[PDB]
RNA sequence: CCCAUACCCGGCCGUCGCUGGCAGUCGGCAGAGCGAGAAAGAGAGGGACGCUACGCCGCGACGAGUAGGAGGGC
RNA sequence: CCGUCGGGCCCGGGGGGCCACGCGUCCAGCGCACGGGGUCGGCGGCGAUGUCGGCUACCCACCCGACCCGUCUU
RNA sequence: GGGUGUUACAGCCCCGCCCCGGCAGCAGCAGCUCGCCGAAUCCCGGGGCCGAGGGAGCGAGACCCGUGCGCCGCGCUCUC
């Protein structure tokens, strides 16, 4: 507790924080997220194909 | 519809849709 | 690449939810209607003081 | 071939249609129309006939060459971008020089030329300025109106006509058109009260004076 | 014929308590004491005149004793018209409460 | 509102990692590609630069330091 | 039995908006640009005996910072 | 000034009935009476700083040798 300050949430802010800073580690790699395909490339099994199915 | 493996067959009459 | 904010530029938004441009098209068309009825309640309100 | 009409969707946004895609085929009426499906040159020579290959090789190889750049999209030259202007700045206006050597002038702006320079003259019975080109960054926006949408600007001058070329010595086809022009205004700025007064007039900051504290 | 820029005070470097960095000066504008009132001088072209020895040119004109350093404000700075301000070179500590141009040249109106 | 070498963004340097990519410079014996979400095949019936492969190229992450230890010094 | 700007492609029946397009049987080429990191197919100047340019390396001044190194030692 | 008092030549509060008595209106440009937000949220402007990298290929396709604004991504017009 003293270390941290967490809270819940809100639908917009994930919104704002998944589009505007969302990076992804494919292969140990912090790699930028601005394209469906490099989701669907490693969350493909998932059926997590696009950056509204991560969202969701 | 949008399945490579399985849905061949099924992006068959959109093909044709556009036609 | 460079990471473009998606949430203003608008072609790396679309690239990645093409929703967004209805949801987008949408909330201008009801934002401008709401626009319009909220004129019409206020001229009413010009022909309901004098009368 | 056909009548190519205008877009059936507005602009609503800058990007944005106001009809979708589903919106756009019943309007553009798809749904009943369905649509579907060199160098080398002989020439004569008096031997018998030779044929010539146009762009011959190259005679001549620098050492090392760069290598060509990348495709990028968003620069175009700049005689296709847009031209922007201050909506302070109606034609009728007056402004005030600040850069140029009739610094503090008033003067009287026209219109937008193509380049995005301005077409400002000063009254040369009064500012000793000409037919002149001004960048709207250099200017003054005066809250001072003349009806000057009844004057008939002359369509032969343009951004080529004040280019400098090349002792400069004002040509006779110059003063033609600075005279042209001012037999409207003349009597315009003498109509109002005190103006041509206003514009032999120079602008000037005294002590005490602060522009962010006044409005012009 | 008369002033065309506005009277600026050099007061000094950017500086916290005990560090300063020279890549911006802070400008005291004769006439603003707050910060909605700097809206208007930002962005402005800010000029230090002084003068030296040696004959330098002068761009349209005889070559002169005068020399300048161009620079712009950045930002407002406090909450009582100060504002900061870069320039092409770091200015030099000579200049600290002498008198420096702020033209309006880069206006917006 | 003020600001630290901490934070975010960007340029650069080096290190580390992917035990990463490149012999395909396959050119009138030629046909120019392996970024693609998906256990597996574009299968037969006249043409820049390059590659001291101990070279070169590309991504990400990191950078304090005595006693001490190793590396590399055109 | 009431209540839900309910849920069921808001079950089925007798004015605004749709990523909506064929038949039958049976149970494709062009231009435009918030698009894989800047371009101008935009410019104005002064420049032969006194000006232009030269980070540093000479001297000088100012602002801030700044106690003298080697060593034993917490 | 004083005290008496109860609407009186001024008001304040309370209860019941008056469709919650109705009337605009609405977390109000009575821009400060107090909230929390935005799939219930989008537009427009202003200033500052940078521009790193540099052979990304298209279509005629072995019925041809050209072109280098070409990939993804949005929708423009034409074969009504």
């Amino acid at each position: 507790e003293p270390y941290i300050a967490w809270g819940y949430p809100n639908l917009k802010s994930v919104n704002e924080l998944i589009y505007k800073r969302g990076y992804g580690k494919i292969n140990k790699k912090r790699i930028a997220l601005t394209d469906n395909t490099l989701i669907a490339r490693s969350l493909g099994k998932y059926n997590i194909i696009c950056m509204e199915d991560l969202i969701h | 519809i949008a399945h490579p493996k399985l849905g061949r067959r099924a992006r068959a009459r959109i093909a044709r849709g556009l036609r | 690449v460079l990471k473009k904010n998606p949430l203003k530029n608008l072609r790396i938004m679309l690239k990645l939810n093409p929703y967004a441009k209805t949801m987008r098209r949408n909330t201008i068309l009801r934002q401008a209607r709401n626009h319009k009825l909220r004129v019409e309640r206020a001229a009413a309100a010009l022909a309901a003081k004098s009368d | 071939k056909g009548k190519p009409h205008c877009s059936r969707n507005p602009v609503l946004v800058r990007g944005i249609g106001r009809y979708s895609r589903s919106a756009m085929y019943s309007r553009k009426a798809l749904y009943k129309r369905k649509y579907a499906a060199l160098a080398t040159v002989t020439k004569p020579v008096g031997g018998g006939t030779r044929v010539v290959k146009l762009r011959k090789m190259p005679r001549y190889y620098p050492t090392e060459d760069v290598p060509r750049k990348l495709l990028s999209h968003g620069k175009k030259p700049f005689s296709q971008h847009v031209r922007k202007l201050r909506a302070s700045i109606t034609p009728g206006t007056i402004l005030i020089i600040l850069t140029g050597r009739h610094r503090g002038k008033r003067v009287v702006f026209l219109k937008q030329l193509s380049s995005g320079l301005l077409l400002v003259t000063g009254p040369l019975s009064l500012n000793r300025v000409p037919l002149r080109r001004t960048h709207q960054k250099f200017v003054i926006a005066t809250s001072t109106k003349i009806d000057i949408s009844g004057v008939k600007i002359p369509k032969h001058l343009t951004d080529a006509y004040f280019k400098k070329k090349k002792k400069y010595e004002i040509t006779e086809q110059r003063k033609v058109d600075q005279k042209a022009v001012d037999s409207q205004i003349l009597p315009k700025i003498k109509a109002v009260p005190q103006l041509q007064g206003y514009l032999r007039s120079v602008f000037a900051l005294t002590n005490g004076v602060y522009p962010h504290k006044l409005v012009f | 014929s008369g002033r065309l820029w506005c009277k600026a005070i050099f007061a000094g470097y950017k500086r916290g308590l005990r560090n300063q960095r020279e890549h911006t000066a802070l400008l005291k504008i004769e006439g603003v004491y707050a910060r909605d009132e700097t809206e208007f001088y930002l962005g402005k072209r800010c000029a230090y005149v002084y003068k030296a020895k040696n004959n330098t040119v002068t761009p349209g004109g005889k070559p002169n004793k005068t020399r300048v350093i161009w620079g712009k404000v950045t930002r407002a700075h406090g909450n009582s018209g100060m504002v900061r301000a870069k320039f092409r070179s770091n200015l030099p500590a000579k200049a600290i409460g002498h008198r420096i141009r702020v033209m309006l040249y880069p206006s917006r109106i």
